[PDB]
């Protein structure tokens, strides 16, 4: 995790306002001023707010930043659909000795209800273990804001190698749809009782599991 | 003023010397404590200087500067100041920031 | 005013090493000082400060900071005659895969005296992908379905993008979402297609995913069937 903790996605309806969290220690927002990036989708991030709550030229003043001990924040009121965007805060960390960024957050205008993810998850198939190959397939769809943190278990063992994630895409009827990998060797499939992929949307998990059985 | 340094300074310090393209980058030092402070990081190799309370304007100290924390005044006893700001205050005529 | 333009190869070898160029429009880096940086982001994912220069034109020199994590392989240097800032990154790996930055260091006024530094001007970013892959057509293994069921292709291991998925040669459509790749640390992309399907027609209906690589020319038909367990 980057040392900057912000929340993935936040989002609310049209003209109403959201607020965005970015977490630090003593050593980073503690000690220095943070800044605020915008970035649209397809463009590079471009500097939104600065020294705390300063707006940088052109920027709304819908646009408002703050800071409290070793946390920043950033509040957009009067939400408009062209706010949609990935919001980043950044500052100097001493441990590290260097600039550190956030792990950046979405905003989504809410332009239909709130939907929660279909899971299905997917086995290594006979074809793909004759050929000495597994993958496990974790597919989500059908969910809304678009935004999902995929986890995988192998047992009780958090698996971070392997794993392959796409970033969320548009389906056909508007709502989102993401896919998560885990490769693993044919020894490993069926050398643990069972894998698991969790898939949290707007703060709550759901889990499928699957078997070598 | 700081464009040539890398990293910055955190509160209650500034950097040693002014950095420069050639130089090892200088290292932070601590500002003089009841004379100097900065209250914000910065890339400089400057304090600031902690402000004083004048009799002469109706004020006193009311916490002494730290290295993070410039100086806070406060009216003299039986002097006020309506003002959220207080370049002085005035004689009650009451409450250290109230008129009676 | 100023304007920053990024440019490179797309693609890099592992082992091999990475060079890209930021050429400032509308200002010169000599003029007075310059303070440069180099940003980065692996697809879908956050952002990662690099390197930085302050660069002094009339001594033709900078200083260079760089992030720890780099290990000493990155390197940024100017070359003033062509209002260039450069970066170069040697021993990349699939770990370097990323869309590169640079932007301009400022340090900006808060109106009392007091300044700090911010990113303030940005270049539009150029993709850099890390892969020793040669052309390589994509295996295709069926997601088997276990009142509706999910059924679709894996189509794993492949170079370069893209590949192009449909089912039953273009019949069906609803309900088929095709997703996009992942690029795997072999070097290797692999990306699904899926479709939720009626469960009563499991039976009779079949599906087949058209899955086409030109780069390859390889091009599967395959048939995904009900596990027969
Ligand atoms: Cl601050």
């Amino acid at each position: 995790q980057s040392v900057l903790t912000q929340p993935p996605s936040v989002s609310e309806a049209p003209r109403q306002t959201v607020t965005i969290s970015c977490s630090g220690n003593s050593f980073n927002i503690g000690r220095y001023p943070v800044n605020w990036y915008q970035q649209l989708p397809g463009k590079a991030p471009k500097l939104l707010i600065y020294y705390n709550n300063l707006r940088f030229s052109g920027v709304s003043d819908r646009f408002s930043g703050s800071k409290s001990g070793t946390s920043a924040s950033l509040a957009i009121r009067d939400l408009l659909s062209e706010d949609e965007a990935d919001y980043y805060c950044s500052t100097w960390d001493d441990t590290l000795k260097g600039w550190v960024f956030g792990g950046g957050t979405k905003v989504t205008v809410l332009g239909q209800p709130k939907a929660a993810p279909s899971v299905t998850l997917f086995p290594p198939s006979s074809e793909e273990l004759q050929a000495n190959k597994a993958t496990l397939v974790c597919l989500i769809s059908d969910f809304y804001p678009g935004a999902v943190t995929v986890a995988w278990k192998a047992d009780s063992s958090p698996v971070k190698a392997g794993v392959e994630t796409t970033t969320p895409s548009k389906q056909s009827n508007n709502k989102y749809a993401a896919s998560s990998y885990l490769s693993l060797t044919p020894e490993q499939w069926k050398s643990h009782r069972s894998y698991s992929c969790q898939v949290t949307h707007e703060g709550s998990t759901v889990e499928k599991t699957v078997a070598p059985t | 003023d700081g464009q040539f340094c890398h990293k910055p300074c955190p509160p209650g310090e500034r950097k040693a010397r002014d950095c420069t393209v050639n130089g090892d980058e200088p290292d932070c030092v601590p500002c003089q404590e009841g004379k100097e402070y900065t209250d914000k990081a910065h890339f400089s190799s400057k304090c600031r200087r902690c402000r004083l309370c004048d009799e002469g304007h109706g004020l006193e100290v009311e916490i002494n500067c730290t290295r993070t924390q410039n100086t806070k005044c406060r009216c003299k006893p039986n002097f006020f100041c309506n003002s959220t700001v207080c370049e002085h205050c005035d004689p009650c005529t009451c409450t250290l920031t109230s008129n009676t | 005013q100023l304007q920053l333009q990024e440019s490179g190869p797309g693609l890099v070898k592992p082992s091999e090493t990475l060079s890209l160029t930021c050429t400032v429009s509308g200002a010169s880096i000599s003029a007075n000082s310059y303070y440069g940086v180099w940003v980065r982001q692996s697809p879908g994912k956050g952002l990662e400060w690099v390197g930085s220069i302050a660069y002094r034109g009339n001594s033709n020199s900078g200083s260079t900071y760089y992030n720890p994590s780099l290990k000493s392989r990155a390197t940024v240097s100017v070359d003033t005659s062509k209002n260039q800032v450069s970066l170069r990154l040697t021993s990349v790996t699939a770990a370097d895969t990323a869309l590169y930055y640079c932007a301009r260091r400022q340090l900006l006024d808060d109106g009392t005296g007091y300044q700090w530094a911010a990113f303030d001007v940005w270049g539009q970013g150029t993709m850099v992908t890390v892969s020793s892959a040669s052309t390589k057509g994509p295996s295709v293994f069926p997601l088997a379905p276990s009142g509706t069921a999910a059924l679709g292709c894996l189509v794993k291991d492949y170079f370069p993008e893209p590949v192009t998925v449909s089912w039953n040669s273009g019949a069906l459509t609803s309900g088929v979402h095709t997703f996009p790749a992942v690029l795997q640390s072999s070097g290797l992309y692999s990306l699904s297609s899926v479709v939720t399907v009626p469960s009563s027609s499991l039976g009779t209906q079949t599906y087949i995913c058209n899955v086409n690589h030109k780069p390859s020319n390889t091009k599967v038909d395959k048939k995904v069937e009900p596990k027969s367990c």
